[PDB]
């Protein structure tokens, strides 16, 4: 119950962050939220929908907090379930090599593919 | 690698032509640049007063000047 | 040891508007080879071979019917890939007037392939694309749909990339929707355009434009079913773009159903085609019977000669904008003018550029482009040899033509008559001529000019000595060399005054197959070779704080100069022609300070270049109250200058040519009527001033470097790596291939170390990685080429302190004495 | 797609000769055929009904009012029809 | 093998070379012809073929077209990658409502496509379909075996084994000669069209004392 | 099929046009359909006596058009 309150607190945060275009705190709160995805604390699905709403419209910003959270949380998703490594590579590809992305989305997705 | 070393058959030669590597194997200098460097202080200075003036006469003067006023 | 078809060919010839000049170019082993081959089978159903490696270039002449019937004759020049052999592709570059360049879709471009496009937009060719070897995406290495899409964009955009590169105007951006590239598989009989496509699509469906189709195929445009109406992004299906759905699925969807299921669900996609197929022909293995599927269904060849006649100057169009480069006046009243006609009439000048030889003889076969006029068999012409300008005409010997060839791969067929715009094989010019040729009318003098002599890309670097076991056939040996000098572009030869035979060749496999044929077939003697080894330079590190000045043998004339040290940047803008100082001073003057802060008056002392017309060294005239003595200067500059080329052409260490040097006259006491005596025994005056300087206050050597690029696999890395440090390597870059199990590295390695260094690369690790090289640039050799104080041992391998010094000691030894 | 107009597109190209509906005859090079045999010609000579020429250096003629054309016997060498 | 037929020079001065690496045989073998005095009967081996990239599944679970881990994510990235020759939509274009992708009620794959695959690059008799039958001794179970390049750490034994087994393919290879010649006498067919010989069906073993008590 | 006349080449040029009748008209291409029916600006009609009106902008329906003639270079 408490750590599930602390990824609620976490989660709160996180849509904070993001949905009022603050850098700092959605920032921080995806690295409390991979931090459980990779201590065996929050679910798959989540961070899929993290990723997902990161990626849904990337910019240098969205696809960066993406790029943050995958740099620490890319082997719980890819070990536990390939599916979604599958899905950010390809979803990454498309949205940044289909849509007009600078040299900041091409070294983020660059970071990403190493 | 038969790198030059060995039989060419160890045939008739009482030896199984095994081949090893051995182990324990270890003043003009300065007057003719001041004429350079009279050079452009005519042509520079002819220059920089073309820059204000290609009279031939006041830039003459201006280059006159520097290579006499320098020489000295 | 073709009736009524050759007149349709001579009229096809005739209308010289039908026609179409096309290079095939790549990488190696990219699929050329297999192209031209499949081809002519589909016009045709009526050393190389041993080596699985093409060396030397070939032509065929065919006649292709496009996606709307008119017959079309091309001109194709099959090429080697092999980056050693660049040679042979200058040749196909110039007597032909566009590029097919033929990239690997699971590797994508490499050395040679960028190589030649820069080499292909520099003499300002037509540029197509065709991305060979897609079912290696499919069955291979096996892609989802959607990802061969990515990977094929990406090989375009990158090349894209590229040839924006080496080619300021963005006259032409490639892409598929201007029919700029094909896709294709030469050996599963499948190439295809969007044009080509969108039309079977038409022809075998109902009546859909296949234009407007074709234009809304590639590049993101989607669809959506209901509206049946193509949109920019706004399908939330999450679907896949037209070029998926449309291109791409139906191809996986025909080779997974040819290889999987042969058995059950065949016959029926079969009928859902349109394609018929006995039951003997349905038992075929999967290779046969899938290329077999693939031809019966794509059609022949249309994508390409859609591509090409759609993206070809045609040589009428053709020759104008080629003239300026071939050309050594491109068009002043004459000959320009006449040639841009490209009728067949009167002037007849005309290029070769190859000699094959005939197996049972010495003689060869020129092969050229008739630029203008018509040649004729018996027709007597007079060459134009490689130094003959226009007032010295010793160089044209006077000949006639035996027979008149043309070509398919290796077949000749033989004709009377040939007009302007075609190639041909001349039989007769052989005797004369050497690497290049230019063939004007015999008897009928108007006047003519010479196009400059073939330039390549590369530098040939590596030498090797020659001589005969036993002297006596020493004569043979020479017939022999001359041979090999006639059949290779850029081979050169020179006898050395030691009194050696030195070859200049490009690679150690260059040099292997230029000794086979010289042992093989041009002359049978046996014949003694040494160990490579490569071709040097000198220059300086700083300054001469001191200078020798040398004057006249009759004492008239005192010479005072100094050497010094250029910038890299400069030098190889004149090797670029950047600087090309057939402008004016002024042109020049604005060139260099605007650039390099160079000085004004450094530009107005700035006399000439040196080794040659492009010489990376550079004279300079700055002593100012002398300066004004243009009587005498402007009198002497002449012999100044042949003294300047001399000496640095015949090398002051070792008989080598300088680079990236400066030297700068500052004291010119002039005799007073600098008359013959001054005139005649000025030259080398000059030259022993420039040694004089040189060897005064900075020798230093230079060495080439090569470029080398290592496929290999995720593991072998290290290997690689390993190789390159015992052999001197600096590794630069190392990076992933996007969409391929490979890592391609790129290295730098001293031509001196590059000796084997393919083959110990190939069998430390068991054939998996495997590298190309090229000369890119010189480099401080890191020994001190002058100290007494450093001896060598005279078999054990040197410590880099003394390289140089070793370098030039053995090279002197056996040139310089 | 008809056997004879396989043939029509291969005179592309070529000098060919044209009689209309009205019967003007119209000689020159073929640049363009249609499938429904529209025609676009180039540096035209005609020659009306009652005799006298004329030059062009650029027409265009509907198929269906075409009566005939006459192409080169650099064609005639299809012969497995 | 055995030799094939059993003063002075310059270019072997040894003041006038450079030795910065040794020429050692794999070189001479590579190119005959550059690093060898007197080649002769030499054959001249190259090959750069391609390195194919097939990339074995380990269940047949996923499907067959497939991006796989082992492959290096393409993630090609450039510039503003570009814009097209891109004929925009709101003029008009329409697909007329019988035309469709070129086969749609097929699937990409199915339980047979990538076997079927697997099956494009195997060794000789396993990558076909139909062929003739070849007899029981014609088919050497083990060459490819002894055909392999390192056997690292086996015994010498073994290693000499391996170079025998070689040799006595190449001298085989070597010596191939056409057949030049046919007379085709068949012993059995002359002697089943006498008199004197009968034909039958025996167990293996009955014939085979037969054969043994008869040669007694 | 349905297949488009090859006239972009002569969009907005002026045409000489001889239309069945032994009638014949001149003015700028501004357009076509599949029937080759034109649309022809500044249109003017050249009357048998030698004379010529000035009629407009007008439709000629491609049953009607034997042959055109281009008064420019395409
Ligand atoms: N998988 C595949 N391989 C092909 C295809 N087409 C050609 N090849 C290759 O073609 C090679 C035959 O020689 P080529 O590579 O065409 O000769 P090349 O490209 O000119 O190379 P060089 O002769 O050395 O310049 C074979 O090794 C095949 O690997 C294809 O469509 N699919
Ligand atoms: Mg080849």
């Amino acid at each position: 119950q408490i750590g599930e309150l602390i990824l609620k607190r976490l989660i709160l945060n996180f849509r904070k962050g993001y949905r009022r275009n603050d850098k700092q705190l959605c920032l921080t709160a995806s690295k409390f939220v991979a931090h459980l995805i990779n201590q065996n604390v929050a679910h798959e699905v989540l961070c899929l929908e993290m990723l997902t709403l990161l990626l849904e419209r990337p910019t240098d910003d969205s696809v960066e907090v993406a790029i943050g959270f995958l740099k620490e949380c890319g082997l719980k998703l890819t070990q536990v379930s390939p599916r979604g490594i599958n899905a950010i590579f390809e979803r990454l590809r498309n949205i940044l090599h289909e849509s007009e992305i600078d040299k900041r989305v091409q070294y983020m997705i660059e970071v990403m593919f190493a | 690698m038969y790198n030059g070393i060995g039989l060419p058959t160890p045939r008739g030669s009482g030896t199984n032509g095994y081949v090893q590597r051995n182990l324990s194997l270890v003043p003009d200098i300065l007057d003719h640049e001041r004429k350079r460097r009279v050079e452009l202080r005519c042509l520079e200075l002819e220059e920089m007063m073309e820059e204000q003036g290609y009279e031939e006469q006041q830039i003459q003067e201006k280059v006159a000047t520097f290579r006499l006023m320098l020489l000295e | 040891t073709t009736v009524y078809e050759m007149d349709f060919l001579a009229d096809l010839m005739d209308n010289s508007e039908l026609i179409r000049n096309v290079t095939l170019c790549g990488h190696l082993h990219h699929g050329k080879t297999c192209f031209v081959d499949c081809l002519i089978e589909q016009t045709h159903p009526e050393t190389e071979q041993e080596r699985g490696v093409g060396i030397k270039s070939t032509p065929v002449t065919v006649v292709l019917p496009d996606t709307k019937g008119k017959s079309y004759l091309f001109n194709i020049m099959d090429t080697p890939g092999h980056v050693n052999f660049s040679d042979e592709v200058t040749a196909g570059l110039r007597i032909s007037d566009g590029v097919v360049l033929f990239i690997d879709a699971a590797e994508g471009v490499m050395l040679n392939t960028e190589r030649l496009i820069k080499h292909a937009v520099q003499e300002r060719l037509a540029v197509t694309v065709c991305i060979n070897k897609i079912d290696r995406l499919i069955l291979e290495l096996k892609l989802p749909p959607t990802d061969a899409y990515y990977k094929l964009r990406h090989i375009v955009d990158e090349v894209n990339g590229l040839i924006s590169m080496y080619s300021t105007d963005e006259n032409l951006i490639l892409s598929p929707l201007l029919g700029n590239v094909c896709f294709s598989s030469s050996q599963y009989s499948i190439c295809f355009t969007l044009g080509s496509f969108a039309k079977i699509y038409a022809d075998t469906f109902g009546d859909i434009n296949y234009q407007e189709f074709a234009k809304r195929l590639w590049g993101d445009i989607y669809f959506n079913p209901k509206t049946r109406k193509f949109t920019k992004k706004a399908p939330t299906s999450s679907s896949q773009r037209s070029f998926v759905e449309f291109i791409l699925e139906p191809l996986y969807k025909i080779l997974a159903q040819v290889v999987g299921d042969v058995d059950t669900s065949l016959p029926r996609t079969l009928d859902e085609l349109g394609i018929h197929l006995t039951k003997e022909e349905l038992k075929l293995n999967i290779r046969p019977l899938l290329r077999l599927v693939c031809k019966k269904f794509f059609g022949e060849f249309t994508g390409f000669v859609d591509m090409c006649v759609q993206h070809i100057p045609s040589p009428k169009v053709g020759a104008k904008p080629k003239i300026e480069h071939t050309y050594t006046g491109g068009v002043d009243s004459d000959l320009g003018e006449a040639m841009s006609d490209c009728d067949p009439d009167g002037p007849l000048m005309c290029h070769t550029t190859k000699m094959y030889s005939t197996d049972d003889g010495v003689q060869f076969h020129a092969f050229g482009r008739v630029l203008s006029g018509t040649i004729h068999a018996g027709q007597p012409v007079k060459v134009l040899g490689e130094n003959y300008t226009l007032e010295d005409e010793e160089d044209s010997q006077i000949c006639t033509v035996g027979r008149l060839w043309i070509s398919v791969a290796r077949y000749h067929i033989e004709v009377n008559r040939v007009p302007a715009g075609n190639w041909v094989l001349i039989e007769g010019v052989d005797q004369p001529i050497v690497k290049t040729a230019t063939i004007t009318e015999p008897r009928g003098n108007e006047e003519a000019q010479i196009f400059r002599p073939l330039k390549f890309n590369t530098t040939s670097v590596i030498k090797i000595a020659v001589e005969p076991v036993n002297p006596s056939e020493l004569p043979k040996m020479l017939d022999g060399l001359r041979k090999v000098n006639k059949s290779y572009p850029s081979l050169t030869t020179k006898v050395e005054e030691s009194g050696e035979h030195v070859i200049l060749g490009t690679g150690e496999l260059y040099l292997d197959c230029v000794m086979h044929d010289l042992r093989k077939m041009y002359s049978e003697i046996d014949i003694k070779v040494a160990d490579p080894v490569v071709t040097f330079c000198e220059t300086v590190v700083e300054t001469s704080s001191l200078k020798c000045f040398a004057e006249t043998p009759n004492k008239k004339n005192k010479i005072t100069m100094i050497a010094e040290p250029l910038e890299k940047g400069l030098a190889e803008d004149i090797e670029n022609e950047v600087v090309q100082i057939t402008w004016n001073r002024k042109k020049l003057g604005e060139f260099f300070q605007t650039k390099y802060d160079w000085d004004l008056l450094a530009a107005r002392s700035i006399w000439a270049f040196g080794p040659d017309a492009t010489g990376p060294n550079i004279l300079v005239d700055d002593t100012l109250p002398s300066e004004v003595d243009k009587a005498l200067l402007g009198s002497v500059k002449d012999s100044i200058v042949q003294g300047f080329q001399w000496g640095t052409r015949e090398g002051p260490l070792c008989d080598e040519l300088i680079r990236n040097v400066k030297f700068k006259i500052l004291d010119a006491v002039v005799a007073q009527e600098p008359l013959h005596r001054g005139g005649g025994q000025i030259i080398p005056t000059a030259r022993r001033v420039v040694y004089s300087a040189f060897l005064m206050a900075t020798p230093r050597l230079m060495e080439p470097y090569y470029f080398v690029e290592v496929q290999a696999p995720a593991d072998c890395v290290s290997a690689v790596y390993t190789v390159l440090a015992r052999r001197r390597g600096h590794v630069t870059q190392d990076a992933p291939i996007p969409g391929s199990p490979l890592y391609t590295i790129k290295a730098f390695i001293p031509a001196i170390d590059s000796f084997g260094f393919e083959t110990d690369l190939r069998t430390h690790t068991q054939g998996q990685a495997f590298s190309l090289s090229v000369f890119h640039h010189w480099q401080i050799v890191p020994g001190d080429p002058l100290d007494k104080s450093i001896v060598i041992r005279p078999l054990e391998p040197q410590p880099a302190p003394h390289l140089a010094r070793e370098f030039m000691i053995k090279t002197r030894r056996r040139k310089g004495l | 797609i008809g056997v004879p107009i396989k043939v029509l597109h291969e005179a592309e190209g070529h000098i060919v000769t044209c009689e209309t509906n009205t019967g003007e005859v119209y000689r020159g090079k073929l640049i363009e055929a249609e499938d429904n045999m529209n025609c676009q010609m180039s540096n035209i000579t005609v020659t009306y009904r009652d005799g006298r020429v004329a030059q062009l250096e650029q027409v265009y003629i509907r198929g269906s009012k075409i009566r005939f054309l006459i192409l080169p016997d650099m064609l005639k060498n299809m012969l497995k029809s | 093998f055995e030799p094939l037929v059993r003063d002075w020079n310059e270019f072997n001065d040894i003041n006038k070379i450079i030795i910065r690496q040794p020429i050692r045989t794999e070189y001479k073998i590579a190119f005959p012809y550059l690093y060898n005095n007197l080649p002769h009967h030499v054959h001249l081996t190259w090959y750069h073929t391609p390195n194919v990239v097939f990339i074995k599944t380990e269940d047949p679970d996923l499907p067959a077209f497939y991006f796989d881990p082992l492959i290096n994510p393409i993630s090609h990235r450039h510039s503003v990658k570009s814009q097209e020759p891109l004929p925009d939509d709101d003029e008009e274009f329409e697909l007329p409502e019988f035309v469709e992708p070129f086969l749609k009620d097929t699937p990409l794959y199915t339980d047979n496509t990538a076997n079927g695959i697997a099956l494009l690059w195997a060794p000789r008799p396993f990558n076909l379909r139909s062929g003739r039958t070849r007899r029981a001794l014609d088919i050497p179970l083990v060459k490819n075996w002894y055909r392999e390049h390192c056997p690292a750490g086996q015994p010498v034994k073994v290693r000499v084994s391996y170079q025998k087994l070689l040799k006595y393919y190449v001298l085989n290879a070597l010596k191939h000669r056409p057949p030049k010649a046919q007379k085709k006498r068949y012993l059995f067919r002359s002697f089943k069209a006498t008199k004197f010989f009968q034909s039958t069906k025996l167990d293996w073993v009955e014939v085979g004392l037969q054969v043994c008590r008869q040669g007694y | 099929k349905a297949h488009p006349p090859e006239l972009k080449k002569f969009m907005d040029k002026k045409l000489s046009l001889k239309l069945n009748g032994g009638r014949h008209v001149q003015g700028i291409l501004r357009g076509f359909d599949p029937f080759m029916n034109l649309v022809i600006d500044e249109c003017v009609e050249m009357a048998t006596s030698g004379q010529q009106n000035n009629i407009g902008m007008v439709v000629i329906r491609g049953n009607s058009i034997i042959m055109l003639e281009a008064l420019e270079r395409v």
